[PDB]
């Protein structure tokens, strides 16, 4: 569009980082994109904010294993997140409201 | 002599509490350092006196 | 144990292999003595280009600019996870991280007459 | 001493006497920011230094196997365990007073029979 421009972050969409363990990101790229590579599904427990981690079981034969997540904050930072596309086109899509941290299970 | 070695013995005994005795003194702060020297050069010197006092 | 709680879990698309920008979803970084705001009119128009690769940002002339630097990598990984206005999660790898890196300015008619006069100095 | 950095630029303070109103501020020499000082103290020297006796007291300090104990009785718990070493400042006149840190309250006490500290 508008070459070298940057896109429209002004919208104040928001989007969680996550740290996640190598090993885990390893096992997802194995779903199907047909699948639409359902990975598993991500838990928010209350009597306070637990959130948590799920393999789907086609991932692997076993009882899944829940993996914690450890909240985060933003740290005297601002994270937004750019795209690049196939086009090349630019665009600030959101701005990192919640950070987080899958823990190894 | 059997007697001269339980003197000796008790001869470096009485040697080892008068330096404990300087070192306890020295860590309660109460130690006065010789014109011209640390506190610590001042009380080493005292120790390494005692002990030869001691093996003469 | 027994679930007595109700808990809210959400499908997450573990990423979708075909996505337009499946390659490319980075992370823009500031720090927050930088104090930039995205909310303002002047930063209301923004450009991005390589410098020929770090990445310069730059807003109207009058404005600050910014230099963006590839951070190390590490075993771990970071995911972007996005939620669809139904509940599921759409998570995208971060392809790169920049710390950015922008300007001051006040840097103009300077630098090299202040690095002379040092000089002049010894 | 304790100083302030630039809200903006993050750069360092340099002091600078407002004439007018007989004041003390800090401004910034990469911006036009100022702000008015805390404490009308600008530089502290400190030759006869105390700064180092009681460092690096993490509450592990109990699991340090070359300490060496005692059973001198706490001030605040009472406690008769408790690890010891000497002044940290690593100087040539320094005195031979012991710090004892309490294996429960972990409160620093001293041996210090001419002075009484905080520290
Ligand atoms: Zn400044
Ligand atoms: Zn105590």
């Amino acid at each position: 569009e508008e070459s070298l421009d940057l896109d429209l972050e002004r919208s104040n969409r928001q989007v969680w980082l996550v740290r996640l363990p190598m090993f885990l990101a390893e096992k997802w790229r194995d779903r199907n994109n047909l699948h639409g590579q359902e990975l598993g599904k991500i838990r928010i427990n209350k009597d306070g904010s637990k959130i948590t981690l799920l393999l789907n079981e086609n991932d692997n034969d076993s009882i899944p294993h829940e993996y914690d997540l450890e909240l985060t904050k933003k740290v005297v930072e601002n994270e937004y997140v750019f795209t690049e596309q196939n086009l090349k086109k630019t665009a600030i899509v959101g701005t990192v409201c919640h950070e987080c941290q899958v823990m190894p299970s | 002599d059997g007697p001269t070695m339980r003197e000796i013995t008790e001869t470096i005994a009485e040697a080892k509490k008068k330096v404990l005795d300087v070192t306890k003194e020295a860590q309660a702060n109460l130690l006065t350092a010789k014109h011209g020297m640390t506190l610590r050069e001042s009380f080493e010197d005292n120790v390494v006196r005692f002990l030869n006092e001691a093996r003469d | 144990d027994e679930d007595p709680n109700e808990y809210n879990e959400f499908p997450l698309r573990a990423i979708p292999k075909e996505d337009l920008e499946n390659m490319r979803t980075h992370l823009l970084k500031f720090q927050s003595k930088k104090k930039i705001n995205p909310v303002t009119d002047f930063h209301l128009p923004v450009r991005l280009h390589r410098k020929d690769y770090p990445w310069v940002m730059e807003d109207f002339d009058g404005y600050n600019t910014w230099v963006g630097s590839y951070e190390a990598g590490n075993s771990d990984s970071y995911v972007l996870l996005s939620v669809e206005d139904d509940g599921s999660f759409t998570m995208i790898p971060a392809d790169k991280v920049y710390k950015f890196t922008a300007r001051n300015k006040y840097a103009t008619l300077t630098i090299d007459e202040a690095e002379k006069r040092m000089d002049k100095k010894s | 001493t304790t100083f302030r950095f630039c809200r903006d630029c993050n750069n360092m303070l340099y002091p600078r006497e407002d004439k007018e109103n007989n004041r003390l501020l800090f401004e910034c020499r990469t911006c036009s920011y100022v702000e008015e000082a805390g404490s009308p103290l600008v530089y502290r020297h400190e030759l006869i230094t105390n700064i180092g006796e009681t460092a690096g007291v993490v509450q592990d300090i109990g699991s340090d196997p070359t300490l060496p104990r005692s059973d001198r009785e706490c001030p605040k718990c009472h406690s008769r365990e408790n690890v010891f070493f000497q002044s940290q400042q690593r100087r040539k006149d320094t005195s031979m007073v012991l710090f004892f840190v309490c294996l429960s309250c972990s409160h620093i006490f001293t041996s210090d029979q001419k002075n009484k500290r905080t520290q």
